[PDB]
């Protein structure tokens, strides 16, 4: 929730997606908690899914 | 006189009705509607302005702070087309919005602000619209297609005498709103009226018409009229109107003023009637039992005892006319009733109606929509008040009311987008008087009722729909919290608007991938008219109403261009001349015609408009004046045709074709055609493949110039000139001075688009057509794209037919092919495809692209280099590596056998699986073409270096090149001015460039030309600065990929394939065939010059399928082609260019009565040579649609070269030498390639991966899949006596998990023997009902 | 006000919860 609420932020600071070396300098992370966080999976596309 | 592209090779054209407009330019749906879509629009009706009008300005909890907004501005894209397509990105534009918060006081309602803040605020981006028409959403091309959709506005429709068996017919109104529930007004047999709100269940009609605010008194004041009467002292005389005493019989002595009119028993007459009114009859007496079943009108209540002594409408009796005698009553007012002309329907729908006032009838609304929770006095009014009356929630809006004011026969044209109670109350009246028997039904087909939305009006609909979900998300956080001296940023979020947006233009039923393998196959996907979709009809739950082709589609629908199979008739394609209006509905042009003369002044008639006037037909003749040559023309007024006069014509039809679409006015002869084979041909026509040498339509129509310019594909030029420098890959084109503006020094750069994947992975590809110092005028071509040829659309190539049976090897549709056709490669195509190898980042670590794979041995791995990635122009083969991926391997646990093997040899197995890329197999192309993307922390190997230096080098190459042609531009531009007012011939020449730029003017306009040259060039110089760093920037920065994956390599292989047995080919008549041999030239049937033919059809196709069009194109073709080698033999020999013009203009003065006057004497004895050349292969011939060129010119051409008239000469046998009897059809015929190759249908498995739940093969020829063996086959197989196949055939081939592996081992052990098993699949299905409450158990 | 039981004319397992 923190991560995407300063995404949400940084959307409008610079007009364009904020990269992850940002995000990490724009929190404590230290650049590869982001990537982690980041892969953290969606939830899982229902197999019923019409193709 | 003829541009300089159309003096090379000009169409002898065979048309003879002069055309009086010209087509316009095909695409202007998709550019209009998008323009209108993404523009400043001052006055904000359509635009992302009416949009942000609209849902602003949002206010809060009344907590005196509104967000009002101000303007707002599209800005520019970060990457260009080309990019987009290369990188992967969406192409589109930030859009950014002007927003402006105010906070009001106290003790002001509408007082003023104590402080505002207005803050520019980026909410999303809006996918923008290439030149073409097509959207780039992720790297490839979307089409969003218009829809057709019914009207909002009111629809008094029928029942048809159905659902009832005494088969009446039951009228009923409808009123779509644009936003909102509908509103029904339904009969039934009873004759009472009734409502039902968003179809829902049903109510009395007069429900809500007492939630209106009507007693019973006003709803019959209405909807009725009154029939006084009256007591004078006795005998109850009546206020009479002689009208209403139509259809009715005399029951009494009918007299007045001492006179006997009609007596008792006699019917009333007509003549009675005007009788009646010549006598000026006011009032007549009438017996007391008139009285027996009169409605009352009003209510009474007797000023005695102050009582009801009745109700409104309540029969009258003679009691009760009897008890109101007394009451000091003269005056009853009735309503006035009749069978046929004015029944009593609200009467009987007020008895049936159990509600008693306002309150009531809103409670009954609020259980019919809201059942179960108990309705309040506030929560209903509240419910009906937001039901249609209420602008947030009910919007018509404009062509809804413009429908709705028309149909009901009022004035205006413009009002409010919410209901009243006017509008319902009219809609209940003209559905009554529809039942009474005036007016007529609205049939729900007519093109007339069914608008078009396109992509601006789709786009504005997502993006209102993100802002309301935006509005209430501020609403929310305006209210709570604090004041606060806050910004309009943190405010609002800009994830839903552009998640809305995208997911319309990404995802939806109507914005599907643009089919490219033709410029006619995209062009008409741009025009298409979808009916399905948001909004629209489904598949299954459309009649056959709307399946069929109406009167109305007369040019602004095809007839004949339809997809068929499931949905035939949903997909209709638009005409050739067909408009939008300014509402949405389609029109048409029209010649004016006035008195006699038919005018040459347009008008575009809707489809509601063509039915008043009466229009006559395209091929009318007229005389030198317009007026019709003969004293009828056959005309079509009400939407049926007729023989009409000469006067009274109002339009006649703007051209001969403007009925059918673009696909269907290609096919030549297409009126001698059938109509299904027609439907075919046009459906096959844009399936084409283009080929490796587009070549020509030997027999065209003229509407293939318009459809290849028109189309994207060709790269047109912009301003005349000079060619300059024409290189395979650029073309410089050098401005003329008089269309160059005062700045610039004019150099058009043309950057042509070389061997690139279409989303078919055909390749597109322009080679220019111009040579070197060659003058070209505006709008010339200047680059042939995929499959045209000098500007002329060619699909196909055109070959020497024969129509007869050869050895049964054309029997049913076959074809069969010479091997000339594969020795000169005509029909070999190019297709590209792209191969792509992600490097992800797996648990136990990452993968990599390394060049030293596991036990894979040397030969394999020899084309890939130091990297692992293979080289460019590397020829591969199916099964080769291209790119040389290992992951990392768990431990695997190996078996002891292995592990004593292992032993025993002292080989170690590694700890990474090889899963490089490897080419799929059966194809064998070039690999063309490799692309690494890396992610923004890794280490880049040398090969991502290689194509990084590459592309820099290629950019700075590139701008450099760019500034050298435009300072060259330019000098030249500036030494032009000094020849005139200060003129050195050779004082310049010496002193360098760098000085011209520095010189003396005198006092003109002239004087201002030098420095602004100069200026210009200095800007030129730091442009191109500045570019350079950009695209270095751009260049050399890292990727965002996905999450998870390190690099992405992909490669492009480019494969050729050529032609087999199993090719579909076909005409364009709709004749398909697939190939069934290629024979040796000595075989083919050979005429009396040795020539073979080049492809043999079959003459049983003609007749049982009427498609006679291909056999007149086999003749013209013919004489077309003979026409070729007559000029070609001429050319051979160096003759004359006098006989050449003389044979030349011989050729194109036939026939009889045509356009086109082509006189040659205004060539210049050099550009007959060059048309000669051009000519040498055949000289082409157009044919009108449906104007046509007759049998007797097709006869007289072939005079003119030497072929027989018959059009049938006499063939040798290939391989006996002995003659065929009974002279045989050849000719030259326009023969494409359609895109179903075999060697993308076959396909084979013995085994392969299995499904995951129901342990079963899978699907075709992606995941190596075996043929489904469905439910037919397995009665097929009952229905012998096979019951041992059949049991292989659902057990150990597919199901059976130890069957499978058991079978396997017997058949390669040389034992063919099944030991079956329970199939999977029933375990699972054992389970699942199991897992019910249902035991279900296998007992024995 | 108006009331006339409702049950139950409707399914709705939260329309009978704020009932
Ligand atoms: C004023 C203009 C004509 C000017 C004379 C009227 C006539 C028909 C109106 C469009 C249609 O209603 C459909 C659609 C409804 C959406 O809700 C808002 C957009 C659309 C495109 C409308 C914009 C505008 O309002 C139109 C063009
Ligand atoms: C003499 C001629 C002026 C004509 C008046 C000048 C001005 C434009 C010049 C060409 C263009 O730059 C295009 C091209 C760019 C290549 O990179 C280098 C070669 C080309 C052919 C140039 C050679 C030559 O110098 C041209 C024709």
């Amino acid at each position: 929730n923190k991560l995407n609420r300063i995404s949400r932020q940084m959307l409008q600071e610079m007009g364009r997606e904020p990269t992850p070396e940002e995000l990490a300098e724009r929190m404590l992370m230290p650049e590869d908690k982001i990537r982690k966080v980041l892969k953290i999976a969606k939830e899982p596309i229902s197999m019923e899914t019409p193709i | 006189v003829y541009s300089y592209t159309e003096k090379k090779r000009i169409r002898k054209d065979f048309g003879k009705r002069p055309q009086v407009l010209d087509v316009p330019y095909l695409l202007s749906i998709q550019l209009d509607s998008f323009q209108k879509f993404i523009e400043q629009d001052p006055e904000g009706q359509y635009g992302l302005e009416a949009a942000f009008r609209s849902v602003f300005p949002i206010q809060s909890y009344s907590g005196n702070s509104e967000l009002q907004y101000v303007s707002y501005r599209l800005g520019e894209p970060v990457f260009d087309v080309q990019e987009c397509q290369i990188r992967g990105v969406t192409y589109s534009a930030p859009l950014r919005v002007k927003l402006r918060l105010v906070i009001y006081e106290r003790e002001a309602p509408e007082g003023t602000v104590k402080d505002i803040k207005e803050q520019e605020v980026y909410m999303g981006e809006i996918p923008l619209m290439t030149d073409n028409g097509t959207f780039v959403i992720n790297g490839t091309e979307r089409v969003i297609v218009s829809q057709l959709h019914r009207s909002p506005g009111v629809f008094f429709d029928s029942d048809k005498g159905k659902t009832h068996s005494s088969g009446k017919v039951l009228y009923n109104a409808r009123i779509i709103p644009y936003r909102g529930s509908w509103l029904d007004f339904e009969f039934d047999p009873k004759d009472n009226l009734f409502v039902r709100i968003d179809r829902r269940r049903k109510l009395p009609a007069t429900i809500i018409l007492r939630a209106l605010n009507y007693t019973t008194e006003q709803i019959l004041d209405l909807f009725f009229e009154k029939v006084i009467f009256e007591i004078r002292d006795n005998k109850l005389q009546m206020e009479l109107v002689p009208e209403r005493l139509r259809g009715e019989t005399a029951s009494f002595d009918i007299e007045a003023n001492g006179k006997v009119y009609v007596e008792k028993g006699r019917r009333i007459t007509a003549r009675h009637i005007r009788q009646l009114e010549k006598d000026d009859v006011k009032l007549i007496e009438v017996p007391v039992e008139y009285i027996a079943g009169k409605v009352v009108a009003k209510d009474y209540i007797d000023e005695s005892t102050g009582e009801l002594i009745c109700a409104a409408n309540m029969e009258l009796s003679l009691d009760l006319l009897a008890k109101l005698s007394q009451s000091g009553h003269k005056r009853i007012e009735t309503l006035f009733t009749n069978d046929l002309d004015h029944g009593p329907y609200i009467s009987e729908t007020l008895r049936v109606d159990p509600t008693n006032d306002r309150l009531s009838a809103l409670v009954e609304i609020y259980r019919m929509m809201r059942p179960g929770e108990p309705p309040t006095r506030e929560a209903a009014e509240s419910l009906f008040e937001n039901l249609f009356f209420s602008e947030d929630r009910y919007d018509l809006s404009a062509v809804g009311r413009m429908k709705f004011n028309r149909s009901l026969l009022r004035e205006e044209i413009e009002g409010s987008g919410i209901l009243s109670k006017d509008d319902i109350i009219d809609v209940m009246k003209k559905l009554i008087d529809i039942r009474n028997g005036k007016g007529e039904v609205d049939d729900i087909d007519h093109l007339g009722n069914r608008r078009i939305r396109s992509v601006g009006e789709m786009a504005e609909n997502q993006f209102r729909v993100g802002l309301v979900r935006v509005e209430r998300a501020v609403k929310e956080r305006l209210s709570l919290g604090d004041l606060d001296t806050l910004m309009p940023q943190d405010m609002i979020n800009a994830k839903p608007i552009s998640a809305a947006v995208k997911e319309f233009f990404g995802s939806s039923q109507l914005s599907q991938f643009m089919d490219q393998n033709n410029p006619l196959s995209e062009i008409t996907h741009k025009r298409r008219i979808s009916a399905l979709g948001p909004g629209g009809l489904t598949r299954e739950r459309a009649g056959f109403e709307v399946r069929d082709v109406h009167p109305t589609h007369y040019g602004r629908v095809c007839p004949i261009e339809t997809p068929e199979g499931p949905n035939i008739g949903l997909i209709n394609s638009l005409s050739v001349y067909a408009q939008t209006n300014e509402y949405g509905f389609l029109e048409t042009p029209y010649r004016k015609v006035t008195d006699g003369v038919v005018t040459d002044e347009i008008h575009y008639l809707s489809a509601i408009e063509e039915g008043n006037y009466v229009i006559a037909q395209a091929n009318s003749n007229l005389d030198e004046e317009g007026h019709f040559v003969e004293d009828l023309v056959t005309c079509r007024s009400k939407g049926e045709s007729s023989l009409f006069s000469r006067d009274q014509v109002d339009y006649m039809d703007v051209s001969t074709q403007q009925v059918v679409s673009v696909g269907a006015s290609l096919i030549p002869f297409l009126e001698h055609d059938d109509a299904n084979r027609a439907l075919m041909g046009a459906n096959m026509q844009r399936q084409a493949v283009p080929t490796l040498r587009a070549d020509k339509p030997l027999v065209g129509t003229g509407m293939e110039r318009a459809v290849a310019v028109d189309s994207g594909v060709t790269a047109v030029a912009k301003r005349g000139g000079v060619v300059q420098y024409v290189d395979a890959s650029r073309i410089v084109i050098k401005v003329n001075e008089d269309e160059m503006y005062p700045g610039e020094a004019g150099i058009d750069i043309y950057n042509l688009t070389k061997y690139t994947r279409s989303n078919q992975n055909t390749c597109i590809n322009q080679m220019p057509c111009v040579s070197l110092g060659e003058p070209v005028e505006r709008g010339d071509v200047l680059a042939d794209g995929p499959s045209t040829d000098l500007g002329e659309l060619a699909l196909g190539q055109n070959m020497r037919v024969a129509f007869m049976p050869w050895n049964g090897y054309n029997f049913e549709d076959s074809i069969l092919v010479s091997e000339r056709v594969v020795q000169e490669d005509r029909f070999t195509t190019i297709h590209i495809q792209e191969l792509a190898c992600v490097s992800r980042d797996t648990k136990l670590g990452p993968e990599e692209i390394t060049a030293d794979i596991p036990n894979v041995g040397e030969a394999a791995l020899s084309k890939l280099d130091e990297s692992g990635i293979v080289y460019i122009g590397a020829e591969v083969t199916g099964g080769d590596i291209l790119v040389g991926k290992v992951t990392p391997k768990g431990e695997t646990q190996l078996t002891p056998e292995e592990k004593l093997l292992r032993a025993i040899f002292g080989e170690k197995a590694s700890d990474v699986k090889d899963s490089s890329l490897r080419v799929p197999n059966g194809v064998s192309g070039t690999v063309i073409d490799v692309q690494v993307f890396t992610r923004d922390g890794v280490e880049k190997d040398k090969r991502a270096l290689e194509i990084e230096e590459m592309q820099l080098k290629q950019a700075k190459k590139d701008l450099s090149e760019e500034l050298q042609i435009l300072e060259a531009g330019l000098f030249s531009r500036i030494r032009a001015v000094l020849v005139a007012g200060g003129v050195e011939a050779e004082k310049l020449d010496k002193l360098p460039r760098d000085r011209w730029l520095e010189l003396g003017l005198t006092d003109e306009e002239k004087q201002n030309q030098l420095e602004q040259l100069a200026e210009q060039y200095d800007e030129l110089k730091h442009e191109f600065e500045k570019k350079l760093e950009a695209k270095r920037r751009k260049i050399t920065q890292g990727d965002d990929l996905a999450p998870g994956v390190l690099k992405i390599v992909k490669v492009y292989l480019a494969v050729k394939r050529r032609i087999q047995p199993g090719d579909k080919m076909a005409g364009r008549h709709g004749n398909k065939g697939v190939i069934s041999k290629i024979n040796p030239i000595e075989d083919m049937p050979y005429d009396e010059n040795g020539t073979p033919v080049d492809i043999v059809l079959n003459p049983l196709g003609v007749p049982s399928r009427m498609n006679i069009g291909q056999i007149l194109e086999t003749h013209l073709g013919m004489a077309a082609k003979g026409i070729g080698d007559k000029i070609n033999a001429m050319l051979k020999q160096q003759q004359e260019v006098a006989k050449l013009r003389e044979f030349i203009q011989r050729a194109y003065d036939l026939g009889a009565d045509v356009r086109q006057k082509v006189d040659l004497s205004t060539f210049s004895d050099e550009e007959v040579m060059r048309l000669a050349e051009n000519l040498r292969k055949g000289m082409p011939i157009a044919t009108p649609v449906f104007d046509g060129a007759k049998e007797a010119e097709i006869k007289e051409l072939l005079k003119l070269g030497d072929l027989p008239t018959s059009g049938q000469i006499r063939l040798y046998d290939g391989r006996t030498g002995e003659q065929f009897e009974r002279p045989v059809t050849v000719g030259y015929m326009y023969m494409l390639k359609l895109n179903h190759l075999v060697d993308d249908k076959m396909h084979a498995r013995s085994t392969g991966s299995y499904s995951l739940v129901t342990q079963q093969p899978l699907g075709g020829k992606a995941q190596f899949g075996g043929q489904r063996f469905g439910e037919m086959e397995v009665w097929a197989l009952e229905a012998y006596g096979a019951a041992y196949t059949l049991q292989e055939m659902l057990t150990v081939k597919s199901d059976d998990v130890n069957g499978r592996t058991k079978m396997y081992k017997n058949i390669v052990d040389g034992n063919h023997q099944m030991e079956p098993g329970m199939p999977e699949s029933f375990n699972v299905l054992l389970k699942e009902i199991r897992s019910l409450g249902i035991n279900i158990e296998l007992e024995d | 006000s108006s009331v006339e039981s409702e049950i139950g004319r409707t399914t709705d397992p939260v329309r009978m919860y704020m009932r």
